[PDB]
Order: C-alpha cells, then structure tokens, then sequence
C-alpha cells in the first residue's frame, strides 16, 4: 500500500469509505455531499500518515494543519474535529511519545483501572494523556500480566506472549518503533520427529499436511454449505466435525473397494457362464467328430444318402468349431479385463496408523494456536477473526516482550501487590475495595468516578468469585462469561551451556504416541541469541501437565531431545522454568477462544459497559460507571497483545467522551 | 458449491454417521463384513472357473477338420441335385449351410436352385416336412 492509503490500511481503516464510528461523530459530513466526504477521508488519512511516519512525538493540531494543502486546509474546524477524533480514540498520539505541551496543570475526573495488563496500561496512558486522575491496581508484583518474560543472566525467554503476528495493520508496529524491539523474523520450516526420533520423510510430511488443510476446508464446507451446526440440541464443535469428515473418508475408501471387487465378480461370473457354454460345446464337438469319423469309415462306393451324411456332419462340425473359436475369442478379452481390474486396486486404507499420529501433531499445533482442545472450539465461529489477520512475517521479541509493558508503565500511578476484592458502583460513583497480597488483612478503599475492569476472563469466571460486584453484574454479562471460552497452554524454558540443535532451524516438532497425548511437548523453538530451547504443551495435555513436577516434565523433554539429537549430544539443562497458566490465580488460563455455543457477538457483550440504577427512585438515568477492556473484549483481535492494547485505547476514548465531553461531535 | 477435491461428504452420508453414538462404527463395520463377503465370493468363482478351465485342456485340436478348398461350379450334377434335396430336408432355408454341404455352389446358386427345380423336386413339400421336424 502506497501514500495516504497506506496509513489508512496501517490504522485498520478503509481509505475510501467512512466507518460506522466516524458516521457517529461526523453525521453532518456523511449524510452530506460526496465531495465533502472525500475531503474528510483525505484529511483523516493524511493526519494518520503524519503520526505514523514519526510516532515518537506528539502530533498537535497546529503541526497537522501546517502540513495540510488547499483546498483541505481551508476549513479549520473540520481539520480540528478530525485531529480531535483521531487523538481521542487512540488512532494517533498513543503509546510512548514525547509531548510538546506538558500535561495540564490539574486533572479532571478520577478513574480506577483494575490490572496493569497491556489493556490497562494502554487505557491509563490515554486517560492521563487526556488529563484525568488515573490509578491502576495490580495483584501481581509486576506489570504486563500475561506478558511475562523470564530473565536470568543472559538468558531471556517469554513465558507469556512471544510473537508479533505480522506488522501490516498492527498497532504494535507503531509501538515497536517507539520502544527498541529486537524484532527477529521466524523462518516457518518445522521438521517433525516421530517417537523413534527420526524425521518424517519429506514426502510423508506433505501428504499429511495437505490432508490436514484439506480436512479443515472440509469442516467449513460442513458448516456453511451443509449447515451441520447443531447435533442433539448441542452446538457442534470443530473436533466433532473433523471426526465426522474423517469417518466419511474412511467410509468412502471402503465404498470404493467394495464396488471394485463387486466389479471383479460380475466379470468373473460372465466368464463362468462362458466356460460352461464352452465345456458343453467341446462335448457336442467330441461326439459329433466321432459321428463324422464313423460316417467316413463307410467305404465307397456309397449311395447318395450315406454320401450326404458325411457332407452333412462335416458342415455341422465346422459350424460348431466356428462357435467355439468365437467363444475362445470372447474368453481371452474377459480374461485380461480381470488382470486389468485386479491390477488397479483402489486405496487399501484412508490413513495408516503411522500417518494418523502425524496428523495428530498437526491438530495439536491447532490446539496450541487456539489454546484449547478442538472439541471445545465452535465449528461455525472458531476462525471468525481470520479476515483481520495482519500481513507480513510473524516475529519474536528477542530482548524479551516485558520490555513493552514496563515501558508503558513509566509515569503511571500503579499500586502493585493490591488484589481487588470487591467493586461497588452506584449512581453517584464507585468505590473499589482491595487488599495487600502479602498481609491479606490490610485493607484499602478507593473512591472514583469510573472503574475500568481489565480482569482476565478466567478471573471473571471464577466460582466462587475472586471479585465481588456490588450490585451484581447483570444476567446478560454473566451469561456471556459462561459462554465464552478461556483456554490454556504452557511453556517449558530449557537453558543450556551450548547449541546442540540445527541453528538455522527456528522450530521443530515431536510427534506423540497417542491422540491422548498429542499436545505433550509436541513443539520446540530456538528463537533466541543464547542457547535456549523453548518446549510447548498444548491441547488436553496442557491442563494435566500442570499436576506434574518440573523435574518429571524436564525428564520428558530431555528424553525426547535425546531421541532426536543423540543420547550424549544433550547435556543437563543449567536453568529450567515451567508455566502453569491455568493454576495462576491472576489469569486462570492463557487466553480466550470461541467456544461451541458462543460467537463473536459475546466479545461485544464483554465490552458493553454497565450503568447502575438511580440512587433516589424516579431520579434521572445515571451515567455508565463500570467499563470493560481486555483481550476478551475485542471481537476482531481476541487473544492477542494488540487486541488488549486496542481494547485499552477504545475504553479510554469512551470514558473520556463520558467524563470530559466530546467537543468534536460539532 | 463443492468440497475439496477428493474429499467426499454427501448430505445423506453425514446424517447416517451422526444418527446415534455408534452409527459411525456400525456403518463402517457393515462395510468391513460386506467386503470380506465379496472377497471370499471372489475366491469361490476363482476356484470354480479354475476347474472349468482345466476341463477345456487340449482345446478342440483333435476335433478340427482340414481345409476343403474348391471352386464354385455352374453345373448341377445329378449327385449335387440329390445332395441339395436332402440338405433342404435337414436345413430348410439355411442357404449358407446348404451351400457348405454341397461344396461348390455359391449361396445365390442355391437360392437360384430353389425357384426353377421347385416344381420337379416338390421343394414346397420338402419344407413342409421341415418345420414339422422344426
Ligand atoms: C502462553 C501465552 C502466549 C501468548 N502469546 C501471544 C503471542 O504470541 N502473540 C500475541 O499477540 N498474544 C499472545 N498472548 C496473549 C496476550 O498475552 C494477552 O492476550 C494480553 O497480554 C492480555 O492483556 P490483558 O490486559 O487483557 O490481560 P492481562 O495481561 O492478564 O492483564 C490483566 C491484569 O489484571 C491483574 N489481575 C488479575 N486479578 C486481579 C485482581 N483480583 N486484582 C487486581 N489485579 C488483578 C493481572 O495480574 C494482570 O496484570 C499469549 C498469552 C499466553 C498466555
């Protein structure tokens, strides 16, 4: 993408069309004439471009209007409205930028933000950037939350987020310029090593791989074309739909074998009737030759009737020898037509037991990506966010992702080791009751105009609840919390004294023995400068490996690596770390998924803020007090950092519109 | 529109594999047995036809007559006239068979024979004796 249009695309906006949000703030324009709209669109696109080309410094209205050309720079309320709108909703001046105009002397409004995850930190910075009193409460002793990074000596390995999923349209692209990010690409080639410890041959790989992707497309066909999305009143999961597709392939394999052999028999049984006909003609011939012999034994001279008999029987015999020669013609055709059919047997099997285990690895990878067993993913919706996928190679943070949330936290009032125990919200305001994690009796109360809740979905799910809402969260919100999926996946960090793996290879697989254990240590990354092998636990396995000691788990990692690289090429590991994200109480799992019977629409429910009832009855409708952000709130970018980050930006803009008013509407 | 190429999934088939808990393993076991039934049924006819093949051993070589290679003549020797009548009696109208018997008469010469001699050898009467012998 080139020019102003590239900035629109890079900001996740269509260059040639006004968005639903823009229509809300600029209804005069979009209801108005086509000309004015193109002006708007250009101004917006240009103002973005400017920010993007240098995102380490605030872009002011002046600076913007400066660079604008006529006719566009004529109308300055239009250019002011646009710059204000963008600035508000975090499309420009977000992250870590140098302010030209140091912060307003005094603040307007007080907001408590629960949790200093990337959602929280992003929102906070925006609200403080808008001059509000912002204080974050974190139960942990560190920022970032599900952006963890293990550091020790020169070893650095992310236990939480690790990958920037393309820069094309990604707002982490902007933050990656604002903070130094050693962004190393990922060469995707991943060789697989069965339980024996010997690579699947190239040929094999590609059958199973292609068959895998063919099987997925198949499930989509079931979902959309055959509308196979309910079964017994339960929603269909992706897992089910794969079994069904696989069975239908195994069925088809047999169906064909049956009709191939059932063709052989129909030919074989034509030949049976032909051989009978031929054996009975050989009989009449044998007898009839004897007769013609006997007729020629009669020595001449002979009368004409006995002459006629020889001639007669001679004709009658060559007549029957014609037939039999024309049946041995037919016999030869049908006899080879069997060597034809019995040389072209259709496939013996759909998938052998060896291939079926490799396919299980390709499924474990999918279970790793979606952080959940495939039996849980909605068939109709698991991939709904696939359109908003970014462009470009995926990348790692080589210096450790925690560098980002740390960088965001600078200049923010953050109360670490502070576990929110209860959230009270009323017509007049909110009070948040927290405690000190260390001495749990030591209590805190926080008054504020508004609460922003970035509590992870796993926490929101806890029963009995870790946080109490007063009044309780309404039926519609608590249902959407049940419905949505919170997944899990763990990482094992292996630190060595020396590289014993192919260092031109980033990642390589291990194929499990069973279906049951397809996720157990199924994948390893070498992505770091140092000698670190990162080992992944996905699917059903992840949840069970949390009940096994680190030593045991490290055991099974080495065992595998011996198999692949040799039983004395693999030292002991100097340093080892093992995640248990589902056990961790400030997460209760890894990230969301679209569970069967959920949809994208639940993610929008999760974002919908709550308005309390009126204090005095029959008094007017209050303001919305309790707001929600986090990875689980953004329909189009769930379970990501950029998602969280964007959710934070979003709620900040909304809260600011509420308590500071919106001068940009007109 | 259509599934991936080589993947098979009829509406009808999906319903049939999902209709209960083990409609999957049922339908696939019917086919495992359907196959073994057709598999042995093959070896039955393979064995059966293997015997009928051996009964045709030798072919029909000891029963084959050498070549009569003679030139179709015009005249009807009284010999040939008599061979004809008797042939008509046995064969009726199979002019080809009658031609083959006599040995030196084209198949038209035979038809041509019927019409002119018909009066003198009562050929009508002869084929009444045929058809009655069938
Ligand atoms: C293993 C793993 C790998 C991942 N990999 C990637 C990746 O490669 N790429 C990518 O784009 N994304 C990835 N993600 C997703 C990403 O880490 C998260 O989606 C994102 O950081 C979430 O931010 P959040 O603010 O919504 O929640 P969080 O980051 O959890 O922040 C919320 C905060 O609330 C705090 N909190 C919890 N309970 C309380 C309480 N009672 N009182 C006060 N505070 C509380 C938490 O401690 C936390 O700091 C990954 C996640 C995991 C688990």
């Amino acid at each position: 993408p080139s020019g102003v249009e590239g900035a629109a695309f890079q900001s996740r906006l269509p260059h040639d069309r006004m968005t639903s949000q823009e229509a809300a703030c600029f209804p005069d324009i979009i209801s108005g004439p086509q000309q004015t709209q193109k002006v708007f669109l250009f101004i917006r696109n240009r103002t973005l471009q400017l920010w993007l080309d240098n995102p380490k410094i605030q872009l002011t209205f002046e600076a913007t209007l400066q660079q604008l050309e006529a006719p566009y720079n004529s109308d300055t309320v239009l250019v002011h409205r646009v710059h204000s709108y963008l600035e508000r909703h975090g499309l420009i001046n977000f992250g870590i930028y140098k302010r030209i105009k140091p912060l307003p002397t005094k603040k307007t409004g007080k907001v408590i933000i629960i949790g200093s995850g990337v959602s929280g930190l992003a929102a906070a910075r925006q609200l403080q950037s808008f001059g509000m009193d912002v204080t974050l409460l974190e139960a942990r002793d560190r920022v970032g939350g599900r952006v963890a990074t293990f550091r020790k000596g020169n070893y650095v390995a992310d236990l939480g987020a690790m990958v920037v999923t393309g820069l094309g349209g990604n707002p982490m692209a902007v933050v990656s310029k604002q903070v130094n990010m050693e962004l190393a690409k990922i060469k995707q080639k991943c060789p697989l090593y069965e339980a024996n410890g010997q690579a699947v041959p190239k040929e094999k790989d590609e059958m199973v791989k292609q068959e895998f992707n063919r099987l997925l497309e198949a499930t989509s066909y079931l979902s959309h074309q055959l509308d196979f999305n309910v079964l017994n009143n339960k929603p269909v999961s992706l897992g089910q739909a794969l079994e069904v597709v696989i069975q239908l392939q195994e069925k088809h394999v047999k169906d064909e074998q049956i009709e191939h052999w059932k063709k052989i028999v129909k030919t074989q049984e034509e030949l049976k009737e032909l051989l009978n006909k031929m054996v009975n003609l050989k009989e009449k011939i044998k007898e009839l030759h004897q007769q013609y012999k006997e007729a020629s034994e009669v020595k001449p001279p002979r009368d004409i009737t006995a002459e006629f008999l020889v001639k007669s029987k001679h004709r009658d015999l060559t007549a029957l020898c014609k037939e039999y020669d024309e049946l041995a013609e037919t016999q030869g055709k049908l006899e080879e037509k069997l060597q034809e059919l019995e040389a072209n047997p259709p496939s013996d099997v759909y998938l052998s037991s060896r291939d079926r285990q490799i396919l299980d690895w390709h499924f474990a990878n999918l279970e790793f990506a979606n952080a959940t067993p495939l039996s849980t993913l909605s068939l109709k919706h698991w991939d709904q966010d696939d359109d908003f996928e970014f462009t470009g190679s995926h990348l790692t943070v080589r210096n450790g992702y925690s560098c980002v949330p740390v960088a965001l936290a600078e200049g923010l009032d953050i109360k670490l080791n502070t576990a929110v125990r209860q959230v009270r919200y009323t017509a007049s305001g909110c009070e948040v009751i927290a405690v000190n994690t260390r001495s749990t009796s030591q209590t805190f109360i926080y008054k504020c105009d508004a609460v922003l809740c970035t509590l992870p979905l796993g926490v929101l799910k806890q029963q009995p609840p870790a946080v109490q809402f007063v009044p309780p969260l309404p039926e519609w919100k608590t249902s959407a919390v049940q419905r949505m999926g919170f997944g899990n996946l763990n990482k094992v960090v292996l630190c060595f004294d020396r590289v014993f793996w192919d260092p031109s290879v980033n990642l390589f697989g291990h194929v499990g023995s069973t279906t049951a254990s397809r996720g157990e240590l199924f994948l390893f990354w070498n992505l770091y400068k140092a000698p670190i092998l990162l080992a992944l636990v996905a699917g059903e396995a992840a949840g069970i490996m949390e009940n096994i000691s680190d030593d045991v788990i490290v055991g099974r990692c080495l065992a595998i690596l011996k198999g692949i690289f040799g039983s004395s090429a693999v030292p002991q590991p100097k340093e080892t770390v093992v995640s248990r994200w589902r056990a961790d109480p400030w997460a209760r799992g890894s990230y969301s998924y679209v569970a069967a019977g959920s949809s994208g629409n639940d993610y929008d429910l999760m974002a919908q803020p709550i308005t309390p009832g009126p204090s005095i009855p029959g008094a007017p409708q209050p303001i919305p007090r309790l707001f929600f952000a986090g990875e689980h709130t953004i329909r189009n970018y769930p379970a990501t950092v950029h998602g969280a980050l964007l959710s934070g930006l979003r709620e900040a803009g909304r809260i600011a519109d509420q308590f500071l008013g919106a001068m940009y509407t007109l | 529109r259509k599934p991936p190429k080589g993947m098979f999934l009829s509406q009808e088939d999906v319903e049939a594999v999902s209709a209960n808990a083990t409609a999957a393993t049922t339908v696939l076991r019917q086919l495992d047995m359907e196959l073994v039934s057709v598999k042995r049924q093959i070896q039955n006819i393979k064995q059966t036809n293997s015997a009928l093949k051996e009964k045709l051993d030798g072919g029909i070589e000891p029963y084959r007559l050498p070549e009569v290679i003679q030139k179709c003549n015009a005249r009807w020797t009284t010999e040939e006239q008599l061979l004809a009548v008797q042939a008509i009696r046995k064969y009726g109208r199979d002019f080809q068979a009658i031609s083959d018997v006599i040995g030196n008469k084209s198949v038209v010469q035979v038809k041509n024979f019927f019409v002119n001699y018909r009066r003198r050898f009562n050929i009508d009467e002869v084929l009444q004796e045929w058809e009655a012998e069938h």
